[PDB]
């Protein structure tokens, strides 16, 4: 979640937020309201937590005015779907599926997986906007990227995990590729002979 | 005319530390900026040293005024020289 | 009470090093690995799928396999002339062999059509010595010496070639 | 405890020492484990017999569909207004992908009011033809999220001069948000709802009392079970 | 001011790709998608947001 | 690594209210609930529910080495149960107030003896002693809520040849 | 502070009447309009102090790692309170102590 | 101003059939909604000693076991209960318990379950009519209640801990086996048994 | 504790070799060892380009 504009420098200061599966960043307003919250002040609700805090919400103002033009759910969806980098000429049903699907789906799949669950991804939206701004208007310091509490070893365990799915994958594409060589003799294989 | 209106609160303190006169601050506004903008400035003697100013939807165009007066308005001194400090140099003659 | 002496810490630290020692974060990361995580990453793609809309009387076909258990069994040394028999990590290193254990994987094969399987042998697994999988870990000190293994030894490594 | 004889004397063991609500020397005797304090009142924990056949929901609003919020809403329905707790609710669906849920209520306070008590006081087997006439207001957009387990939420009612307390089940929530009507879409919106909507009050019919006694037979069989 | 920038598309009338041509007038919030060949003209509105592919999608849409 | 399932379960349990029942205006002073980065859920009473969580962890209930982090300023109440974490062991000083053994250390020489003998008096090991609850594991991300004395000489309070520990002067008592 | 539309939630931007000169609040997704109270239509600092004190929480005596003073509280004149420097990060802040009772929880300082 | 869209008044003359109420509320159409915990079930149908003896289940797994126990034993139930003079009564193994502070509990026998209540606006109990596909409103949900355990001490919350406890201890997927060849003995034999048939059908082929 | 600025807290050894440093002033000692180290290894390879091209 990028914070465009330096201090006293390129007229507004526009919050855009990087998309997997989108080749151009995306202002906060038009993604909040693509998950299902249009209303302007449920946005502000989401994102600050204290209404007399009023430099937040001048920060906020920016994105707000930049985002009006958008006002409709369907429509911010499509504006999803345009940049989300499949093939050209898709459908706008098929596009909208489509950016359903890349929210629902590898939009913070660490929260969830299912569908009409994005109540949590839009509270959790609203909190890296919220630490975004606290670190911007100078209230906290940057986070220490050095301190060692946010670092994990990786120890035998993990490092054969990953190798063995990777393996693992590959000899499921080995098998996939020898049945559907197979099938085309048609015979009961003894599945003794896919395995390598 | 408009209805609006432009008003700045400039701190005391530092703006006689630096040794500067309202009257010089209103002669360096109406130059830079001739009779578009009409300008008014309290005495010295005000409780809160303030200089107002109006326009001779206009809200954004004087936020734009007021983001580009607080910019790029020089009172004084050589640009690029941001701060000036006193040394002494022991020399033999 | 009584205070605590330094003595007393020590003695608690002597407790701390004989229950775990000092590379049980290796033989436990390995001994959680085998356990459960060969099992999980085999059942995160439990199903390969395979359709063919026969028309050639349309009838749609559908091939499936599924993964089942995970069998591991203890290191085995397979010689030229066929015959096979337990190995100790002695013998691999004297003979640059690999001390590593067969996997063994349930595949179930299902025929579906409408109208509109056993243990199979997927690799070798490497297995780090002294952990809950190595031939070491049961052998007492007397065996241990009849092995040929030095009770100083500790583990947490691997045999490759 | 894994006999279950022994799980049986315990579950009679729990149903025989209930305190007696009026007994105040044994209130008095029961006291807090962790807070030490005496208790005052109690209440009798029981089911309710004839809500089960009926399908309950939570009904809750989503941000700015909130009626306090909705200053000119509020102030129109009334600053309990009796015209909130008889409101109507219409879901009518025209496609899959469309949906919305239509509002009533009743604007004069005098006919909500005499609803209402009719309402609240239905112990006898007449009731008066109230031809209360309700009047759309608002529509929201809805989604609906399913219970698993039957009993998942329960509201819980009281009663003091029984001294019982009664709950009903709860089967899914229903949450509501703000929706804005397309203006190209008005032309279709006007021929689906109605400007007004009747309510006449009449008497059960003998088939649909027999229908929800047989339903509540599964609860309670000594009292409802047909001969 | 007129942008006129060369695209990839396919024109849905001829069938010969790399012929479209969107020309966007951000002054009057306008936009022209032409083809090299069939020589058609399309006009939809635009936004201070706009992008060709905007343009594009609308006259797929437009289209069907 | 463990199971996040569990934690889940003791925090609804002990009045965790989910996300989609949160009002930011209703709830100006509630703590929000982190398990493995995914915020949950919101308390408002997170004194209680810290205690009762480091209370269950130290008897064994959950896992010694789970996380339990509550941030006051930002009023956050954090828990990890990810693997990879780096933790170490610590003695225990009873820190309850309205305990007599206030400021002072949980292990005793009656474990010391015990760990001496190898069992209990009606194996007794490093284990025993950490679900016993007079040792814990800390990780680097706790650390930064504890108050840690050096030696168990600093719990209470002129020669040239022995080292100088540092006064602490700065404030008057210490816990 | 800024209001929000009434009916549909939304921004209520200001506005200037030609004919009535009057300064309103307008929601610019509907015909809504409301009469302005004040005319402070913005407001700017260019040096700010606000989040110097606001950094403040209810809970803050249960933190054992903060030091502990002897300094007499101005209400209800206790012997024990948590002090600690200013919330705020910046290059320029004070190294000024804000102290919290124990028993009414407020923060005062020294001077 | 925004006019009034639905101006048709068109009006439909629906009567729905109401039965009556065995209570009302009195003063307040104030109900308060309770989440179920996982330690606590609701048994609505009366209690038949019989049937609940010959249906307890045992399960070689003791965490199942032990939580199926304490649920079974904590389950809020009711039975009839017949009167010294002859008449039938409803008798119910739970209470609700208001201490001086104002606060209530949750008791059922022994075991006593704290309630924290936290006020909600604009929320309703509606009735459903599913065969006119109308939602009917009932009362007012003013507070949401959430039942906590009492204390440490509690058997539930003791019962709760061991079995969490115990429940992520036992942690065993994969089964040992004993190989008593070499695992490849397969592949080679089915790859002769393939190559055979291969030059069978191959011979047939050339020969058909 | 947190917002200490005596000399102890933020890295001041005031006992000597021969006295013995403690736990927190080994600590502060063993950063600034390594800081030194790091500054060594780290400027090598710019003294070494420099003087190649200044022989150049
Ligand atoms: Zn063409
Ligand atoms: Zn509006
Ligand atoms: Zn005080």
């Amino acid at each position: 979640i990028k914070l465009y504009g330096r201090e006293d420098k390129g007229t507004g200061r526009t919050i855009k937020a990087t998309l997997p599966y989108v080749k151009q960043d995306i202002p906060i307003v038009i993604v909040f309201r693509a998950l299902g919250v249009v209303p302007d002040g449920e946005i502000l609700q989401h994102i600050c937590y204290d209404e007399n805090d009023w430099q937040m919400l001048e920060m906020l103002k920016p994105c707000i005015e930049e985002g009006f033009v958008i006002q409709d759910k369907e429509v911010a969806l499509d504006f999803i779907g345009r940049r989300g980098s499949a093939a050209l000429g898709i459908r706008r049903e098929k596009r909208i599926q489509y950016a359903k699907d890349i929210l629902q789906k590898e939009l913070l799949p660490h929260i969830t997986q299912e569908e009409g669950f994005e109540t949590r991804k839009t509270f959790f939206l609203g909190y890296m906007v919220n630490r975004l701004l606290l670190c911007a208007l100078e209230r906290k310091d940057q986070d220490d990227r050095d301190h060692f509490g946010k670092k994990r070893l990786d120890l035998a365990g993990p490092l054969l995990a990953n190798l063995f799915r990777i393996l693992f994958r590959k000899l499921t594409r080995e098998i996939y590729r020898y049945m559907q060589r197979c099938i085309e003799t048609d015979r009961d294989f003894n599945l003794n002979l896919a395995v390598k | 005319q408009s209805p609006w209106l432009l008003r700045l609160e400039l701190d005391r303190a530092r703006m006689l530390d630096k040794q500067l006169t309202m009257n010089q601050v209103a002669d360096k506004i109406s130059e830079v900026f001739s009779d578009d903008l009409f300008v008014m400035w309290s005495e010295d003697n005000a409780d809160k040293l303030i200089i107002r100013c109006r326009v001779i939807e206009e809200d954004q165009m004087l936020k734009r005024i007021e983001a580009h007066m607080l910019d790029l308005i020089a009172l004084r001194g050589i640009p690029g020289i941001s701060k000036v400090y006193m040394v002494k140099h022991k020399v033999s003659v | 009470d009584d205070t605590i002496t330094t003595e007393d810490c020590w003695t608690v630290i002597s407790a701390f090093f004989e229950e775990k020692g000092l590379v049980s974060q290796q033989l436990d990361s390995f001994d959680e690995f085998m356990e459960t995580s060969i099992q999980d990453l085999v059942w995160e793609e439990p199903r390969l799928i395979l359709d063919q809309p026969a028309q050639h009387d349309n009838i749609n076909k559908r091939y499936e396999i599924r993964f089942g258990k995970i069998y591991l069994s203890r290191p085995t040394m397979t010689e030229a002339d066929g015959t096979t028999h337990a190995m100790f990590p002695q013998e691999a290193r004297l003979r640059n062999l690999t001390y590593s254990s067969p996997v063994y994987l349930d595949m179930e094969k299902s025929m579906f059509t409408s109208i509109d399987g056993n243990k199979v042998h997927i690799g070798k697994v490497p297995i780090m010595l002294r952990s809950k999988f190595c031939s070491l870990r049961t052998l007492d000190e007397v065996d241990l010496y009849k092995m040929k293994e030095c009770p100083y030894d500790m583990g947490g490594y691997f045999v490759i070639n | 405890d894994t006999n279950p004889r022994s799980q049986l004397h315990s579950v009679e063991r729990t149903f025989d020492e209930v305190i007696d609500p009026r007994n105040k020397n044994r209130l008095q005797s029961l006291i807090h484990p962790r807070k030490k304090i005496k208790a005052v009142k109690a209440w009798h924990f029981f089911p309710d017999t004839s809500t089960f056949d009926q399908v309950f929901h939570s009904l809750k609003f989503v941000g700015s569909a909130s009626l306090s919020k909705d200053r000119p809403l509020n102030e129109q329905l009334g600053q309990v207004n009796a015209s909130i707790l008889t409101s109507l609710f219409k879901p009518i669906e025209i496609n899959p992908h469309n949906k919305w849920i239509s509002l009533y209520a009743v604007t004069d306070k005098l006919s909500a009011e005499s609803f209402r008590k009719s309402f609240n006081s239905i112990k006898d087997d007449n009731i008066v033809n109230r031809h209360v006439i309700y009047d759309h207001i608002k529509d929201f957009d809805q989604m609906f999220r399913g219970h698993k387990k039957l009993f998942e939420d329960f509201a819980i009612s009281f009663d003091d001069i029984s001294d019982r307390a009664f709950f009903v089940p709860i089967v899914g929530r229903l949450e509501l948000k703000k929706k804005r009507i397309v203006p190209g879409l008005v032309d279709m919106v006007n021929r689906t709802n109605y400007a007004h909507i009747r309510m006449d009050l009449r008497n059960p019919s003998t088939q649909e009392t027999a229908i929800r006694d047989s339903r509540r037979e599964q609860y309670d069989p000594v009292n409802y079970s047909s001969i | 001011i007129k942008q006129k920038l060369e695209t990839q598309f396919t024109c849905l009338f001829c069938n010969h790709d790399n012929s479209v041509v969107c020309t966007l007038d951000k002054k009057n919030s306008i936009g022209l998608l032409e083809c090299k060949k069939c020589n058609l003209s399309f006009q939809a509105p635009i936004n201070s947001l706009s992008q060709p592919i905007d343009i594009y999608s609308d006259w797929i849409d437009a289209c069907e | 690594g463990s199971p996040s399932e569990p934690i889940i379960n003791f925090l609804e349990e002990w009045g965790m209210e989910p996300l989609e029942d949160y009002d930011p205006a209703q709830h100006t002073k509630s703590t929000r609930i982190f398990v493995n980065g995914v915020w949950t859920g919101i308390h408002r009473d997170p004194s209680m529910l810290v205690s009762t969580m480091r209370d269950l962890r130290r008897s064994g209930a959950i896992s010694p080495e789970v996380s339990i982090i509550r941030d006051i300023r930002e009023r956050e109440f954090k828990i990890f149960t990810d693997v990879g974490r780096v933790y170490r062991p610590l003695f225990i000083v009873e820190d309850d107030e309205s305990k007599d053994n206030k400021g002072e250390l949980r292990i005793t020489k009656e474990h010391i003896r015990k760990i001496q003998q190898g069992y209990d008096d009606d194996v007794y090991g490093w284990s025993s002693l950490v679900t016993s609850g007079v040792i814990e594991y800390v990780d680097g991300e706790e650390e930064e809520t504890i108050m840690i004395a050096m030696t168990p000489e600093d719990l209470q309070t002129n020669d040239t040849a022995k080292r100088i520990k540092p006064e602490m002067s700065t404030s008057s008592h210490h816990t | 502070s800024f209001r929000f539309c009434l009916e549909c939630n939304n921004m209520l931007y200001p506005k200037e009447d030609k004919e009535n000169q009057r300064l309103l609040y307008s929601c610019r997704n509907c015909d809504y309009t409301e009469l302005a109270e004040d005319p402070k239509v913005y407001r700017h600092e260019l040096i700010t102090n606000i989040g110097e004190t606001a950094g403040i929480v209810d809970d803050i005596g249960q933190d054992p790692t903060l030091p502990r003073s002897d300094k007499e509280c101005p209400e209800c004149h206790s012997r024990d309170c948590v002090f600690f420097q200013s919330q705020q990060r910046r290059k320029d802040t004070n190294m000024t102590l804000f102290y919290v009772c124990l028993n009414c929880k407020k923060t005062f300082r020294d001077e | 101003h925004t006019k009034s869209v639905y101006d048709n008044g068109e009006t439909l003359d629906i009567s729905l059939p109401i039965h009556p109420k065995s209570h009302i509320p009195q003063g307040k159409q104030d109900r308060w909604v309770v989440k179920l915990p996982d330690f606590l079930d609701i048994n609505a149908e009366p209690f038949d000693p019989r049937p609940f003896e010959m249906n307890v289940k045992t399960h070689e797994d003791k965490n199942q076991e032990l939580l199926d126990k304490l649920i079974a034993v904590n389950t809020v139930r009711w039975r009839y209960a017949k009167s010294e003079t002859g008449g039938i009564f409803k008798e119910t193994n739970s209470q609700i318990i208001q201490w001086e502070d104002g606060t209530y509990s949750l008791r059922v026998g022994s075991e006593i379950f704290d309630m924290f209540t936290t006020n909600t606006d604009d929320n309703y109990l509606v009735s459903e009519h599913n065969e006119e596909g109308i939602l009917m409103t009932e009362s007012t949900l003013s507070k949401s209640v959430k039942l906590v355990p009492a204390s440490f001490q509690s058997t539930t919350h003791q019962k709760l801990a061991k079995a969490l406890s115990a429940k992520q201890k036992k942690e065993s997927y994969a089964r040992s086996v004993v190989t008593k060849e070499d695992p490849e003995e397969r592949q080679r034999r089915l790859e002769s048994q393939e190559n055979e048939r291969y030059r069978l059908e191959r011979r047939r082929k050339q020969a058909e | 504790t947190k917002d200490d600025f005596s000399p102890e807290s933020k890295g001041f050894v005031e006992n000597s070799y021969l006295r013995g440093l403690t736990p927190q002033e080994f600590f502060f000692h063993a950063m600034a060892g390594r800081e030194g180290l790091i500054d060594t290894a780290v400027k090598t390879a710019e003294t070494g380009y420099i003087q190649r091209r200044l022989v150049k």
